[PDB]
């Protein structure tokens, strides 16, 4: 097999033998040993590099992601990030002044996610950056050499690579998919690669019968139905966060706080659905909000309530030659919010995550959506909890009486993460957080000024 | 050019990726890679080891047990043997039983789960109170110090304070990984590491191939982190490269992947902390009984200096009249612990700061003031002495703290906080401040002493080589600006040369902040020897003393005339003098009794001051630090530029030491938080939202390098201030002493919040 793209401002044909071969390993092999390993978990951002196509331009953990998915692309590392003539960007130059290394492992890391900051006009910093470790210099002074770089123009030559193109199955389009997965239902599917590429590079785990779903555009869709929002499978985190900046501000306060920058860009809804996990993040919101899921087993096209797509632990309702084609978000949800608790804020999984999207008709509650993460093997609602809330008045002490019936709603579990009692004391923390903040009260912590 | 505040001296290489770590060099095509078997029990013997599934693993060219080792399966930095390769018994989960040589690094690591080993499970040792119990420990029964008597003054103290809190450990979570690399080279090997200490590397590898000192050469450019967790740690890599590359004949080469690194490498001491503190009614300290029970793990490695620095900061920054520590170094089936930026020091100190935060609490004092109170006295009666009995003629915290509380707007922004937090019920806000007192040099004293070597060419550029080793603390260049100064030339002529045991040998490791105080010295003493030798030659020339030769700004002048520097050192090798010099220094006034716990162990002390300013959630214990404010005596600083980042990072390591990083362990000794997805190092956001450094400017009183101090290690400790206002914030929930535990996580802010709220 053979992919094509721009390596540094210049042409590269690779005759792909091995597809499940991360970026990170296959630039090293080459020599560009710029690009560092930190932790091969998409964690760090120590292998942070920089790729472009039509979408723009982004930065991306090189540890994730596999050859075939840069096919078409214009991929940007850290030996790229200076000019042809030896000219250092503004970043790179401002990193020098404001001594914004010290040991200098994770710069090339941090370097190349400012510079596609840079190129882009991005500017929130903490976001964009959380993905990216240093344990040298307490972040103070990348940030100044970040500010201090802002107010220059952007590098010509790594808008030049715009101007581009303009053994394991790569599909078009979701038809040539749909027949495919058909004959091949005990294959791999990846789509971001955000978890696949951990059973590889952790789990030492082969894959046999191998398909890539990010060249599929007709699967990354985010289109306007009469009834709501059917957003695609293919879609990116990032993209969802985007989108849901306007009908969802919960959902979309909620996605920052989902993995990292580096990681958003290439992990999918589809993905972090068909992954199955209690700890995800993605289910409990949706299922919060009443959200619909939509299967595809090639022509076949099944619909449900995304809570009932998850029966056991490890155990979805999938069928064999079965793919998640797509969600549907209602057109509105002003009752969700969506909270997750986890020891860091920033590129950390939930230990519990509490969704809460109440009806009101004039001080009576309605409809309970409460949906939970972490508090189970499986992302569920509060059944018990939910049923003793209808048609009762809003306020604390109500919400005070019915906490208890959470504790048979769930039977929490203890790790690194937290202990089975923090867990379901979070949890019931979390809805006298909803009344609270309803209730025009301080509650983050996230948004207060220093 | 000391004292101006230039760049790191690889800060390009390092923006534009040019700046090569150990798996960057490039190496022959034969190359082969290794990667470690692990124990998955904690305390066991091994019945059966069969390997036959290893060796026939693609790729695999050789299997290594401790069988197979030709000499020495010693890796541990003490007197006390640390098996490389397990014999015949492990003693913790992660525990190297085999080694495997395949052609690539994944081959290697697919091979090392492919054994077949049985076991024969023997009871592990795993919290502290079994150790306690089934006197598992180390140094054969506690260290115990005291210094008059505090039972007597605890019996008649008119305020008192009892209590015990838990300090959890730290993963070093260096970038860079653990590495090494072996080449065989003719009858000897030359060994590329990622080690904070070459000497000892080369001493290790050695005895592993029955080989003398002089025919192994360990060559060491630059590390990405090291923060203690390279001192001895790397040991176990470039024996198993020179041990494996003596065996095959090839060149081999060895990394740890993220989760083979935090399971078998050792960590921060993690300590339990008994305190009885006395006051008077005026409020100076009567005495403070501590006891300490610190976690070494399965083996001593450098547990025996950590624990002693422990004790010998417990006092914190104050006078105490009677003073005692008992201490348990106690051994668990866990991984061996190790040296960690603080050396057992931050650990000392917190005990004192939590003790006197509740003595205060306890007697409904500000803890600030009683603090400032039950400081050490200014310099200029006799001297107060510390616990050890070493005088403290260098105090300063009484001034710089001043300073520093006026400059945070501190008193004002208390006010405030107090209003903010009655008007609020979901959100609290703490902010508290603690004092630094670090002592400076390795408390195992003949390790206090460096070397240089310096060579000047014809062309009158210099090369530049010491016995320090560059992580990122910016040594080299502090090392370049001594050098440049020394000979009157522009830092751009002095080029920094690989830490190599062939150029330097017998070195130290680069740790206790010394790197800089020794090495700086050592440089000196090199190039005032050459500087020396181009004077003298001068003043024969031009007929005069060569004190009057003066060498400034790239210039030389003598009898009215000015040459360039390259002019004179030209003429100096036309006239045939020695244009290369080494240099070497050993720390003065230090003498002292470990078991008696008597005398002057250090030069000098590093004082600072950190106000710190906090939220917490009532609900979840959600929590962030808004700002700090930072005042911190670098002496009179070699480079404030650096010296501030290292500030900035340091605290950011000790508050990050004292929240959201937390190792777990399971019930079978199986470390849970072994990847960066579980543990959880500060994180951009993380940063203080405002952040304000300052350097307190004023001199050494002790000949230092420049008058310079040590900044290396004392701002780790400006963490503790975190902690503190975490607890102050806590304090603001209700009436009841919170009992914070360290490491304050959301789980156990809640938890304190709780408490204090009197809520089960
Ligand atoms: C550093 C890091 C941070 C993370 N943080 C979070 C977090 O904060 N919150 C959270 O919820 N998760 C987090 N994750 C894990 C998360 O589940 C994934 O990263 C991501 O959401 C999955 O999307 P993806 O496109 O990468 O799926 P992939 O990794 O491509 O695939 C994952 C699984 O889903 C299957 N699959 C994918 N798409 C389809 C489809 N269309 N039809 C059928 N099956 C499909 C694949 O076969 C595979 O079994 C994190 C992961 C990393 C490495
Ligand atoms: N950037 C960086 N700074 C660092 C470290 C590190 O690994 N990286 N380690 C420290 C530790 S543990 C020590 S002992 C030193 C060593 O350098 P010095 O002796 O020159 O201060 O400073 C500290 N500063
Ligand atoms: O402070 C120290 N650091 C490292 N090693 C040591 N050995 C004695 N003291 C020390
Ligand atoms: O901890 Mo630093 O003494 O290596
Ligand atoms: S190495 Fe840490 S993110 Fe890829
Ligand atoms: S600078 Fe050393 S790791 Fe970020
Ligand atoms: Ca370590």
């Amino acid at each position: 097999m053979e992919i094509a793209f721009l390596l540094n401002g210049e042409t590269r044909r690779v005759r792909i033998e091995d597809p499940t071969q991360s970026l990170l390993e296959w630039l090293r092999a080459e020599g560009l040993t710029g690009t560092k390993e930190g932790c091969n978990e998409g964690d760090c951002g120590a292998c942070t590099v920089m790729i472009r196509d039509a979408a723009g331009s982004r930065a991306v953990n090189a540890c994730l992601m596999m050859l075939p998915q840069i096919a078409g692309k214009a991929l940007r590392t850290i030996e790229g990030i200076a000019a042809p003539d030896g000219r250092l960007h503004p970043v790179q130059q401002a990193m020098i002044d404001h001594h914004g290394s010290q040991c200098g492992f994770c710069t090339p890391g941090f370097i190349v996610s400012m510079a596609a900051a840079h190129d882009r006009d991005r500017k929130d910093y903490d976001d964009l950056l959380a993905g990216n470790l240093c344990r040298c210099t307490g972040y103070a002074p990348i940030l100044r050499a970040a500010e201090a770089a802002a107010g220059e123009p952007p590098a010509d030559w790594l808008q030049a690579d715009a101007a581009f193109t303009l053994p394991a199955f790569l599909p078009e389009t979701s038809d040539a998919l749909a027949d495919w997965y058909l004959a091949h239902p005990e294959a791999t599917l990846i789509a971001g690669g955000t978890d696949v590429s951990l059973w590889v590079t952790k789990a030492l785990r082969d894959l046999p019968e191998v398909a890539f779903l990010s060249h599929c555009k007709d699967l990354a869709q985010i289109r306007e139905t009469p009834d709501g929002y059917g957003i695609g499978a293919g879609v990116t985190i990032a993209a969802l966060r985007a989108f849901a900046e306007g009908p969802h501000p919960a959902l979309a306060g909620l996605l920052r706080r989902f993995a990292s920058e580096q990681v958003r860009q290439v992990a999918t809804i589809g993905g972090n659905i068909a992954n199955g996990s209690p700890i995800g993040d993605g289910p409990p919101a949706l299922i919060a909000m009443g959200a619909s899921l939509t299967l595809r087993r090639g022509q076949e096209r099944r619909r449900m309530p995304l809570e009932d797509f998850f029966l056991e632990y490890r155990k979805q309702d999938r069928r064999p030659g079965e793919f998640v084609e797509s969600v549907t978000l209602p057109k509105s949800a002003p009752g969700l919010r969506c909270y997750k608790l986890s020891k860091r804020f920033d590129q950390d999984i939930s230990a519990v995550c509490g969704c809460l999207n109440l009806t009101l008709k004039g001080s009576k509650i309605e409809t309970a959506r409460i949906a939970f993460g972490g508090m189970a093997g499986v992302p569920k609602r509060a059944a018990a909890f939910e049923a003793a809330l209808i048609g009762q008045d809003f306020r604390e002490d109500t919400i005070a009486a019915a906490l208890p019936l959470l504790a048979q709603d769930f039977t929490p579990l203890s790790d690194m993460r937290a202990s089975a009692a923090y867990r379901m004391n979070a949890a019931q923390a979390m809805a006298l957080r909803y009344v609270r903040e309803l209730s025009g009260e301080a509650v983050a912590v996230l948004e207060v000024m220093p | 050019s000391v004292g101006k505040p230039l760049p790191h001296d690889s800060a390009r290489a390092h923006v534009t990726g040019q700046a090569r770590y150990l798996d960057d060099l490039p190496c022959p095509a034969n190359t082969l890679h290794l990667a470690f078997g692990l124990s998955t029990e904690a305390s066991a013997a091994i019945t059966g080891l069969d390997l036959e599934p290893v060796r026939e693993s693609p790729g695999v060219i050789a299997v290594f047990t401790a069988a197979d080792l030709p000499h020495d399966n010693d890796a541990s930095p003490a007197p006390s043997p640390e098996p490389v390769l397990a014999t015949g018994e492990v003693h913790f989960v992660g525990q190297p039983i085999f080694l495997v040589a395949a052609t690539s690094h994944r081959a290697a690591r697919i091979a090392a789960r492919k054994a077949r080993i049985t076991y024969a499970p023997r009871p592990a040792i795993l919290t502290l109170d079994q150790a306690l119990a089934a006197d598992s420990r180390f140094e054969g029964g506690p260290v115990i110090w005291a210094r008059g008597d505090v039972e007597t003054a605890l019996a008649g103290a008119a305020h008192l304070a009892e209590g015990c809190f838990e300090i959890g450990g730290q993963e070093h979570f260096y970038l860079e990984g653990q590495a090494a690399l072996a080449l065989p080279a003719e009858g000897g090997v030359v060994i590329h590491c990622s080690s904070q200490h070459p000497s000892e590397i080369q001493h290790k590898v050695a005895h592993a191939l029955g080989l003398a000192f002089h025919d192994v050469r360990v060559e060491m450019r630059r590390m990405g982190g090291g923060f203690g967790g390279k001192e001895s740690q790397g040991n176990h890599l470039a024996i198993a490269c020179a041990v494996a590359a003596r065996a095959t004949g090839r060149p081999c080469k060895m990394r740890y992947d993220r989760d083979d690194d935090m399971v078998i490498t050792g960590k921060r001491h993690d300590f339990r902390i008994r305190y009885r503190i006395g006051a008077d009614a005026s409020g100076k300290l009567l005495g403070a009984d501590f006891v300490h029970l610190a976690r070494c793990g399965w083996s001593a490695d450098l547990s025996l200096p950590v624990c002693d620095r422990a004790m010998l900061h417990a006092d914190g920054s104050y006078f105490v009249p009677a003073l005692r520590i008992e201490s348990h170094r106690l051994r668990t089936n866990t991984q061996s612990n190790t040296a960690f930026r603080g050396f057992g020091g931050p650990q000392g100190a917190l005990g004192m700061e939590r003790a006197i935060e509740h003595l205060a609490r306890g007697m409904g004092r500000d803890p600030a003031e009683l603090r400032a109170l039950n400081f050490y006295d200014p310099p200029e009666k006799k001297t107060q002495t510390t616990h050890y009995g070493q005088e403290v003629a260098d105090c300063v915290l009484g001034e710089l703290v001043t300073r520093l509380q006026k400059s945070a707007n501190f008193t004002t922004r208390r006010a405030e906080i107090a209003a903010w937090n009655s008007t609020n019920r979901t959100l609290a806000r703490g902010i508290a401040l603690s004092p630094v007192k670090f002592g400076i040099s390795f408390t195992l004293t003949h390790l206090n002493q460096a070397g240089a070597l310096v060579q000047i060419y014809t062309d009158g550029s210099v090369a530049l080589n010491h016995g320090g080793t560059e992580m990122g603390q910016g040594l080299h260049a502090k090392m370049v600006q001594v050098a440049a100064a020394v000979l009157g030339i522009d830092p751009v002529q002095v080029r920094i040369t690989a830490t190599d045991t062939s150029k330097v040998p017998n070195t130290s490791a680069t740790a206790a902040s010394s790197g800089a105080d020794m090495n700086g010295m050592a440089v000196k003493d090199a190039c005032e020897t050459l500087r020396g030798r181009l004077a003298g030659f001068v003043a024969a020339r031009e007929g005069c003393a060569a004190r009057d030769v003066i060498f400034d700004a790239g210039q030389v002048q003598a009898s009215g005339k000015s040459w360039r520097f390259a002019e004179i050192v030209a003429a100096a090798y036309m006239a045939r003098i020695s244009l290369s010099a080494t240099g070497f220094y050993a720390t003065p006034k230090l003498s002292w009794d470990r078991l008696r716990g008597q005398g002057r162990p250090f030069l000098y002390f590093a004082y600072g001051a950190a106000i710190t300013e906090v939220v917490i959630d009532r609900l979840t214990g959600e929590n962030r630090i808004l700002r700090t404010d930072i005042l911190h005596d670098a002496g009179a600083s070699l480079n404030p530029a650096l010296d501030i980042g290292q500030i900035e990072g340091a605290y950011v390591q000790g508050a990050g030491w004292l929240t959201t990083e937390e190792l777990v362990w399971d019930h079978c000794g199986r470390l849970m938080t072994h990847a960066p997805s579980t543990y959880k190092i500060p994180a951009f956001s993380d940063r203080p939202r405002i952040f304000n450094v300052a350097l307190w400017d004023q001199p050494n009183r002790e000949e230092t390098i420049f008058r310079s101090k040590a900044v290396g290690e004392p701002p780790f400790l400006l963490g503790i201030s975190a902690f503190l206002a975490l607890h102050d914030a806590c304090a603001a929930c209700g009436p009841h002493w919170p009992d914070l535990q360290a490491p304050a996580t959301p789980e156990a802010v809640l938890a304190a919040v709780r408490r204090a709220e009197g809520r089960a």
